[PDB]
């Protein structure tokens, strides 16, 4: 067998944290258009079958908060785990409203050893967020 | 016993360090290419080989626009990292 | 016109800031796994295909040893990154 | 069509950097066991027809000099393109016999703009080099 099994119960949960209004003390801009991603990844991923809950300008705190809670259910009768970040963001950054959370720290939440439920399953994270200020000025 | 880093899978709308476009009415150039890309080939294709249609997409049809010379006429391209461990498919 | 960065594809034998295992006589598990692979399925498989065949023999069959409980019991992720515009095969 | 033209006269060039002893200075303890995978690499793409070089112990210096040399080449009637790179490291880092080479500089050799007879061709990068000092204490 070389391919996940999909056919448990349930595809899985699809968190999609979309946030388009930050504090002004971050100076932050609003995301303009997010809220076509995430309209349009709810409808896709709801489709595709997911549980997709939608979470609208959380502060870093909620973030982490939330991915700790998410991490903590039973997902033994799911087959995946699917993120998407929707945020302003920074080579291994995305902002919460209020400030910055790394990514490796809510990815802790899913890794083997802390979150069981989903060993050996596939654990997806969509990241719509800058990594950086590079331009890339393509060629030919 | 596996990695606990194993069954990762990060889609990122960019390349390490750089800018990620996003349009004002239509969405971000990566999120709205995924869900294209989703909807035609979740039931016939494997993931990875999604992503990489999603890839060609940003990477094609896409190039900024603005009054602003340094950020006109960029390009963008997304970045798969997989630490995945089997073939996935949406069926 | 494309992206500058695209058509890339880093082939990483471990994740992101982590260890990455080499044995005195067998070679790396990484890269005695990725010829492994290529060996068996350069004619039969797209190349993401065959690198996520790599992760899970690297993740399944490798385990290190060392009198070292520090480096004792460890294992292994290759991580791929992938900003290639197509699908990708050896023949 | 969507999977990159492999019928190029030839496949391409695949050079592989192998460093297994490194000056005194660095600190750096000799990769033993590399020559094996040094070998292989070298089987293997030879019979994927590959243009195969093997460069063993390169200061930081000869990688990019290298580098800079490859990337000069005209790869019209080429394919694809292959580097392979065997040393210590770290996160964006492989180190040449005498120091670090951040992986960026050597890489930036082939993008688009830089090397023209690649463009639109697969350039890939196998790395087998630490990337940090982590370790993976797995899981069931
Ligand atoms: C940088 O973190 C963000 C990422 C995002 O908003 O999804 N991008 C921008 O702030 C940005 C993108 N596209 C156009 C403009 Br103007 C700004
Ligand atoms: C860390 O940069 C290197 C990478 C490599 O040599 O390919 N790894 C080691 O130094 C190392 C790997 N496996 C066992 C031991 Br002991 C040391």
């Amino acid at each position: 067998d070389n391919s996940y099994k999909m056919d448990y119960p349930e595809m899985g949960l699809c968190i999609i944290i979309n946030n388009k209004n930050f504090h002004k003390s971050t100076g932050m801009t609003s995301r303009s258009g997010t809220d076509v991603d995430a309209a349009n990844l709810r409808e896709t991923f709801r489709n595709l079958k997911y549980e997709v809950r939608n979470k609208n300008d959380l502060t870093r705190e909620e973030i982490v908060e939330l991915m700790r809670d998410v991490s903590k259910e039973d997902h033994s009768k799911r087959s995946s785990f699917v993120c998407v970040l929707l945020s302003h963001g920074e080579e291994g950054i995305i902002f919460g409203t209020n400030g910055p959370v790394d990514l490796k720290k809510i990815t802790n939440f899913f890794r083997g050893d802390r979150c069981r439920s989903l060993t050996g399953k596939p654990k997806l994270f969509i990241i719509q967020a800058c990594r950086g200020t590079e331009l890339d000025c393509g060629i030919e | 016993k596996i990695p606990v880093e194993a069954d990762f899978l990060y889609a990122y709308s960019t390349a390490p360090g750089y800018y990620s476009w996003r349009n004002s009415k239509d969405g971000s150039w990566f999120i709205q290419s995924l869900c294209a890309m989703l909807k035609q080939y979740a039931d016939k294709l494997e993931f990875m080989h999604i992503l990489t249609r999603v890839n060609r997409k940003v990477a094609t049809e896409f190039e900024s626009f603005s009054f602003d010379a340094t950020f006109h006429a960029k390009k963008q391209i997304p970045c798969i990292v997989s630490m995945l461990t089997k073939e996935l498919y949406f069926y």
